[PDB]
């Protein structure tokens, strides 16, 4: 939990430094300073470990061309005078913005499709970092666009201390060394820069270790199948 | 006799086979994955052609 | 190995009385045939008890005050 | 137990630093500082060391494809409202949310499984750090996931000083020097900063030692079985 | 699969678990002795010399 | 082959029901402990309510 | 004796520190803390060295598969009230919890079995750091593992010195200057580490110094038995 | 194959009906529950309301 969290910051990492307030808990004021970087050193181990990867469908409409990632265009977001949805939300997926790398995009049947593909003029193209661009777009189809995923971002406002911080307990160990990291170095002192720069480096320590373990079965290799595509 | 025999004791007391692996080159489930035949995947601090090594019978001298 | 070890494990400290014990077997086998037939004088501290002992304890002595 | 390790650390190791209070004793209020940075010793420990191998059994359910790794679906743990607890626990095995890696997969006969294998659609996907995908759930069926488990977590709050800490004597000092080196490295002095470097670097040379001596019979070569396979 | 019954373990832990009966035995051969009764004089004779202590009941 | 400690063991251990069946009738039953001087006596232990000594 | 070794670290090594009292004998309120570092100092020693390998029997009973190397299932100690004991201790072999490697398994009567193999089912596996899984446990039969063995560990609140330290004459040194280095690297003073990292150093030179001469026997070659297994 | 804990615990199921239909039996009627001693009849739950003793 959040609580938890903000508890072991305050005490054995950010202790001399005032965000810490000397080990009795992260005030009331500064939460918004440490969830602004917890934030980040989220983004970070989500975008270079898979730790959340889910799946997207994108409804295809007849007259649009350009389907943008955003909830904005959720069907499960009611809030928002769109009207056209095409993102297709359940109480399950609920699609937070959290995109980090569309990595495969499949059809409604199950048959995956290229992307970025510029030979083969059957492919989904990605014009920007959130939108994907169907030439082809028929009423009567939908996409089953499959992305690494982020933490659902914690409002920099948050007050409940309840709000659960998904993270295995190895990389504990990791956010906390990045969020060390980014409060120590906003300070110009070299004294305490060097601090800062020493953080980062034990940063990029664990996250080296835990890429030689694999504890998240990411560098895990496959079944060779070149063999029978090649026809041998 | 005595030179076959030699010849036969450098042949045969070596190791054809024994192959060493270094200990931190493969994780837990790609050591399964080398062990049973297929492709692994290894950190970037080791390289396969140091970590792995098989044994081979070291060549008999001409003089025998 | 004579299972030598094993004795040492087990009877490492005993292992005088067990050979005291072997070396009198015979005579260990005779005082488990006397016994058996009541052939020892059995000795109860009252009576009304003397009728609770087996018939085969031919032999008896009873303690009174 | 925990009381022989709280005095080793205030006797000894931490001795010249607050936590320690001069080697009499870890105060009643500085609990929630050496219990924090030992749990992250143990999880370190139990990550990098096979200390602890612990299976559970999935039951699978006709209308449940994802399965989570959280004791709120176990079937021990009555204090949670989810109204199908697919987690088989049992007194022996509990599963205390102690899971490290997923590594092996079984079916209720005892046939091995493939794990995060694309080509094979047959094999159990793990999409998220602690989920377990099964695409082709049956009524009549159950998992045997094997994963390698961490030390039952120790509470912040904890007072009881007879909970044990289940690890070998060989790795009592890997650990203590761990817990020097985190509670070293929180301030940002040089000197006490480079203390904390070398409390790090003493307890990476422990693990390199271990390792190297092998104390847990982790790195032992098996029986090679390719010949049987490629058919000599 | 193979049942180890009666196997050199098994003796001697058999003699092990009895260390106490052997004991009392050992005692008893050495320190003490027992009244051995017969029921005639013959009798006496067709007894062992170990018997030091006898008692014959006669009519 | 020559396991003499191991000899005594299994030879002691054939004989060992005569042994059981001795401690259970002396502990059963109480016999009469006869002692030839009055030392080893009080050196008997308590539970031999019963003695008889031999003299000259 | 503890006595001998108390005298020798107050005069000569740990001479110029708090806990030698300036070589007038280890203070009895400071024995604490040379004990804890002893126990260390011989564990580490023990286990680096084959200074003492041990056997235990382990019964093996119908309904366990999973046999813990804990002295609360042994047959001597009668302070437990486990229901099945299944250690087998005798007066002479204990099994004081002194177990750092499993090296060798037995069966009743003497053939050697695998451990740790998976192709082989048939072969002990070793689930944790201190148990024993017997996937097929048969109501006749008893294990018989060979490990290293560990000092028997010397109680924190030990007061009696005559508790003989059996270690040969020398490991004396190696072991002192163990417990030197140890205690010299509690504090944070640049002054006082450099003289805990010369005395680790020179620990592990004394260490390096006796596997050069193998004064324990270990590095000992074995006579060839390959010819004999290929059929030459 | 020696399954013994294995064999115990089929052995058990295949009459587990019986067990489940006296543990109905026995919860949904009452019956009448017969002690020796007077001691075991306090040790009895306060569930039998209906006990009966036997003495000499």
């Amino acid at each position: 939990k959040l609580s938890e969290l903000f508890q072991m910051l305050s005490v054995g990492e950010l202790s001399l430094i005032r965000t810490g307030n000397d080990g009795q808990g992260i005030r009331t004021q500064d939460y918004p300073k440490v969830i602004a970087q917890l934030n980040a050193g989220l983004t970070n181990l989500h975008a270079r470990f898979p730790l959340l990867e889910k799946e997207v469908i994108i409804q295809q409409y007849e007259q649009i061309s350009k389907y943008y990632l955003r909830s904005e265009f959720a069907q499960m977001n009611t809030t928002s005078t769109e009207k056209y949805k095409y993102l297709m939300d359940s109480p399950t997926e609920r699609f937070l913005d959290d995109v980090i790398r569309v990595e495969r995009v499949f059809d409604e049947c199950g048959c995956p499709l290229y992307l970025n593909n510029e030979p083969c003029c059957g492919s989904i193209v990605t014009p920007s970092f959130d939108c994907i661009q169907i030439v082809y777009p028929i009423e009567t189809n939908a996409l089953f666009v499959t992305y690494r995923a982020n933490h659902p971002k914690i409002a920099l406002t948050t007050t409940d201390l309840n709000t659960e911080v998904r993270i295995p307990a190895s990389h504990e160990k990791a956010l906390t060394y990045y969020i060390a990291s980014q409060l120590y170095s906003n300070s110009p002192n070299p004294e305490t820069a060097a601090k800062g720069v020493e953080w980062s480096q034990r940063f990029e320590a664990e996250c080296t270790k835990i890429e030689n373990l694999d504890l998240d079965n990411a560098h895990i290799a496959q079944t060779n199948v070149k063999p029978e595509m090649r026809g041998w | 006799g005595a030179t076959t025999r030699a010849m036969i004791d450098i042949l045969a007391r070596s190791a054809n086979g024994q192959t060493g692996i270094r200990k931190d080159m493969l994780d837990v489930t790609n050591r399964r994955k080398f062990d049973k035949g297929e492709d692994y995947e290894f950190n970037a601090n080791v390289d396969p052609r140091q970590g792995i090594y098989m044994h081979v019978s070291p060549e008999i001298p001409q003089s025998a | 190995g004579n299972q030598a070890g094993m004795v040492e494990k087990f009877i490492g400290t005993a292992y005088d009385v067990v050979k005291t014990v072997y070396d009198n077997l015979g005579e260990i086998q005779f005082i488990y045939n006397f016994l058996n037939d009541y052939g020892v004088l059995i000795t109860v501290d009252s009576v009304t008890e003397l009728q609770e002992l087996p018939t085969t304890a031919k032999y008896t002595r009873v303690y009174s005050s």
